């Protein structure tokens, strides 16, 4: 039962810039005879299949650059990418191969940009919802960085907490940026009983939160 | 070249069982082990076992001792592995990877991965419903309409603005399941000037169901 432990779970670092992180494990993985460490680096892009980028502790595979550097022995080891483009947004994932084998929990690689502030856009329940017997209200927090995002919503001005449901993108590969997708769900009854609806957002980027809102009166 | 190639997205009934290939090519199948690999939506990877081809000869990890039986099949070149009595906690992307030559015991050969989802649920078209912003925009630059596929199951759905030509400014978002039936939304931001001057289409469709639906946004 050898586990892997790896840290931290989650980065951010901007371009051109240099990170590392590290894989521990619970036992040696040298061999006294041979002198290797069974320890490889994986890193895993959204939609991927892993691909290994360092084995034996330290050596890369054909066409892996040398930015990537693995290195460490015994118990810590450790991965290290300099000059960190778009394109190396991935988890990567290090795995022990001294006996059976085992998987470290992971380390996300987020890229780092300017803080924007969302774009919010609240919308209203279709017609043809309304005709079925539900009522959705949909807010979009569209393009935004850091990740860390407050949503918030208000019928009447007064705070609703039940039938909300978020969905998040991974960061955009193109314009590094997160969104979101902020679903409150009623009944035709109450939906048509209140008037006033509200998507609250409140973001590192203001202290006072970025607040859209429509009446149901008009149209 | 050396090639790993997985089945396609298996959607099954809990307790039942499903049995999922990987076929190998490129290589002398007996030569190298296959090792298997788990996958939740957004988790970790998780080892399985490795198989010996020509012998035959299996370990596992104990946790998946009972659950997972790796075959071979010299003969096919293909690898197999099924999971018995499948409970939700048994939804996931397998993957199957040949380890790479030496003493490196490192996965150089990946397979595209085959998706489980464990589920009582039954196939449901989805409804999608245009969304409309309340009141009219101002003059300036942008506009933000939507989306909402709701009530579907199983994924996926592919949605796409004006028959893939609006590809700038869209998001799309992962599905939340809601008691068996999977809601996402898409956003599309547009001009000022082509809303609602233009016409703008959402294009939903879902291979599980037999489903394309076309869905046009109307403002009032």
């Amino acid at each position: 039962d050898i586990v892997m432990s790896q840290s931290p779970s989650s980065l951010a670092v901007s371009a051109g810039e240099k990170v590392t992180m590290s894989c521990k494990s619970s036992q040696s993985l040298l061999n006294s005879r041979t002198r290797k460490n069974y320890l490889a680096w994986y890193q895993q892009k959204p939609g991927q299949s892993p691909k290994l980028l360092i084995y034996w502790a330290s050596t890369r595979e054909s066409g892996v650059p040398d930015r990537f550097t693995g290195s460490g022995s015994g118990t810590d080891f450790t991965l290290t990418i300099s000059s960190v483009q778009a394109e190396d947004l991935a988890v990567y994932y290090c795995k022990q191969s001294f006996y059976l084998r085992t998987f470290g929990g992971g380390t996300k690689l987020d890229i780092k940009r300017a803080d924007a502030a969302p774009t919010v856009s609240i919308f209203p329940p279709s017609s043809e919802q309304l005709t079925s017997g539900g009522a959705s209200v949909v807010c979009f927090l569209n393009n935004f960085y850091p990740k860390d995002i407050n949503v918030r919503w208000k019928i009447d001005g007064s705070e609703r907490q039940n039938g909300v449901l978020n969905s998040w993108t991974d960061q955009d590969s193109k314009d590094s940026t997160y969104s979101m997708s902020s679903t409150l769900t009623l009944t035709k009854d109450e939906y048509e009983r209140h008037n006033s609806y509200t998507c609250e957002a409140t973001h590192k980027t203001s202290t006072s939160p970025i607040v859209k809102s429509f009446n149901r009166n008009e149209c | 070249q050396v090639q790993l190639q997985q089945s396609g997205p298996e959607l099954v009934k809990p307790g039942t069982s499903v049995k999922m290939p990987c076929k190998a090519s490129g290589y002398i199948f007996t030569d190298y082990v296959i090792s298997w690999v788990k996958q939740r939506t957004g988790q970790g990877l998780e080892w399985i076992g490795e198989i010996f081809p020509r012998s035959g000869s299996t370990y596992y990890n104990e946790k998946f001792k009972g659950k997972a039986t790796l075959t071979a099949d010299k003969s096919s070149n293909t690898a197999y592995m099924q999971l018995s009595s499948v409970t939700s906690e048994d939804s996931a992307v397998y993957f199957c990877a040949r380890d790479y030559y030496g003493t490196s015991f490192a996965m150089d050969y990946w397979g595209q991965g085959t998706s489980v989802t464990v589920s009582s649920a039954k196939t449901t078209p989805p409804s999608v419903y245009p969304l409309a912003p309340g009141s009219a925009a101002q003059t300036n630059s942008m506009v933000t309409l939507g989306c909402l596929v709701k009530g579907y199951f199983p994924e996926p759905v592919t949605v796409t603005w004006n028959s893939g030509s609006l590809s700038s400014g869209v998001h799309t978002f992962p599905a939340v399941l809601q008691s068996d039936l999977y809601t996402l939304s898409s956003s599309v931001t547009v001009p000022s000037s082509t809303w609602p001057s233009e016409t703008v289409t959402c294009n939903v469709a879902h291979p599980a169901s037999s489903t394309k639906v076309d869905k046009k946004i109307v403002p009032r």
